């Protein structure tokens, strides 16, 4: 959504890809891609229905101090 | 911080400002979305030695970024804080990480080599003995451990030690500790800079690491070195305390 | 949709894959995968916003006659 | 169809049943989601030779699958239907394709080799001279072209030809045509089977192809061969007419 257009005699399988905003990183054992199956479930192959996490990035200042 | 530079670009998003209930300012270091490193002496400020961790936590005020208040859940003193001047602060909420608020990394390598230059930011007192209005930083090199022990004590031998501290008050020096000498002038750390990180910039990874936490912040350019807690010497206790 | 769960400090990019039911075949110069961009547009890389078509399969009887 | 087999499994989803306005039944072949192949003689049934394409279309009734009525938009006679007994029917709506309704493929190869076995389905008359109640099919082999011309005409020479047709009425025979002999018994095509496809099963691709459209359906097992229109000889006109 917003609703992919439907085609005659066709059907859509919905995929979703998780990504983290700044200033975060994706924490997951899968590739972040989840596909919706018949059971209203977004399934990754294969961390299962386990969703990813967005962890903060350490020690990457936007404006680092002047070098030594 | 005596002398040094103004944090004009906001280059230390891990720096926090802690205030005691009698308006003394000290430092803390964001190492996590919920946890901060500081010194035990900072937490016992304006308390008695008889106070506990549950006594200290409600009396603290903590700011990150641009005067951003963060609620404290609890504090965890190091089991041996008389030799390892370290405490951990846990926030109730994960702080939102942006360009003004960001944790520093805990190092996997030992960077505390004699001569390595680190950055120390701090809200401590300046040349006028006044708490600074804006965050300042200074570049300091790691000093020789034996020369440091010799300057603040008698000698390396335990049965030969004497006070001899040019500031009177004695720093804690042991295996968990390294020193940082004068940069090149008379600029140094001072009262209130404790709890801040001796930050090392790993040029190979382009990543900033908390190599030390400033413990002895009373060598206000009249004694030689500040004394820092090796973060590598407490990393195991830090990871265990965080969980939980 | 049905709504992929949201994660803190994360976001989703929606993909969709078109397939034809029986007894049809997919007619498209792309791979049938369309990704939703910022302009409410499902874009394939790269037939553009051109949607696929489902064409009927000829000469594949479900129950063919007994062999010669 | 005399003799043969009942389409008991529904193995000819491309077969259509066309009915004239005086209740004569003929065949048509779905080649497309909107188009069907048939013979010109079928479309001129119960009309005068003066009728046009726009005259014929409204008077037709067409069924596919299991007695499923489909609306006709128009018909397109072959520009030379006196030698190429072929017409195209276009439906108003794309027919829904399933296991009972499915077009046959148009061939890219020439399968009309003497002896190749093809399947002919049909709603034509049976051994009792009655229009069949259920769809029937028969397996017929392609016959020798010269022996066929010799049986229905005088000889190969134009200046030597005579009627000689055992059914009296003469089939159309030329370059666009091939014949199909008796299978092995006295089973054959008959009145009403015209418009149906001489379907070839390409075992290499496992695909069924309309190699011919039955034109002469009056050799009701008393003459030798039925006469079919080569689909490869009209494929160019078919693709042009479909667009549009
Ligand atoms: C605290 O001190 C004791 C000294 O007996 C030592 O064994 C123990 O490991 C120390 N704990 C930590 C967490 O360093
Ligand atoms: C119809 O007949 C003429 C004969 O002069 C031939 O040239 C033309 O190509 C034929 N048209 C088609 C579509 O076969």
């Amino acid at each position: 959504c917003p609703k992919p257009p439907e085609i005659a005699h066709g059907y859509v399988e919905h995929s979703v890809r998780y990504q983290c905003k700044n200033y975060y990183k994706l924490r997951t054992e899968g590739d972040g891609v989840y596909t919706l199956n018949n059971e209203k479930q977004w399934i990754n192959k294969a961390v299962g229905d386990k969703l990813p996490e967005c962890e903060a990035v350490c020690g990457k200042p936007k404006n680092p101090a002047n070098p030594v | 911080i005596l002398g040094g530079h103004l944090d004009a670009k906001g280059s230390f998003p891990w720096q926090a400002k802690m205030v005691s209930h009698h308006n003394l300012t000290t430092g803390a270091t964001l190492i996590n979305e919920q946890w901060l490193l500081t010194t035990a002496k900072n937490l016992f400020l304006n308390h008695s030695e008889n106070a506990t961790a549950k006594d200290i936590a409600p009396t603290l005020t903590l700011y990150v970024g641009k005067k951003q208040l963060v609620e404290i859940e609890k504090v965890v003193l190091h089991p041996n804080y008389s030799q390892v001047d370290i405490g951990l602060i846990k926030l109730k909420q994960k702080v939102s990480v942006n360009e003004r608020v960001m944790p520093i990394c805990l190092p996997s390598k030992d960077y505390a080599e004699v001569g390595r230059v680190g950055y120390v930011s701090g809200w401590g007192r300046n040349a006028n003995f006044k708490f600074t209005d804006h965050l300042k930083y200074v570049m300091l090199p790691v000093a020789d451990q034996d020369q440091c022990i010799r300057h603040y004590e008698g000698s390396t031998v335990p049965e030969k030690k004497t006070p001899k501290s040019p500031v009177g008050v004695q720093p804690i020096l042991n295996e968990h500790t390294f020193c940082a000498g004068m940069s090149k002038y008379q600029e140094d750390t001072c009262y209130g800079d404790a709890g801040s990180a001796f930050a090392v910039h790993d040029l190979e990874e382009d990543t900033w690491y908390a190599t030390g936490i400033l413990s002895f912040d009373k060598s206000c350019a009249v004694a030689e070195y500040g004394v820092y807690v090796k973060v590598t010497s407490i990393q195991d206790w830090v990871q265990k305390t965080i969980a939980e």
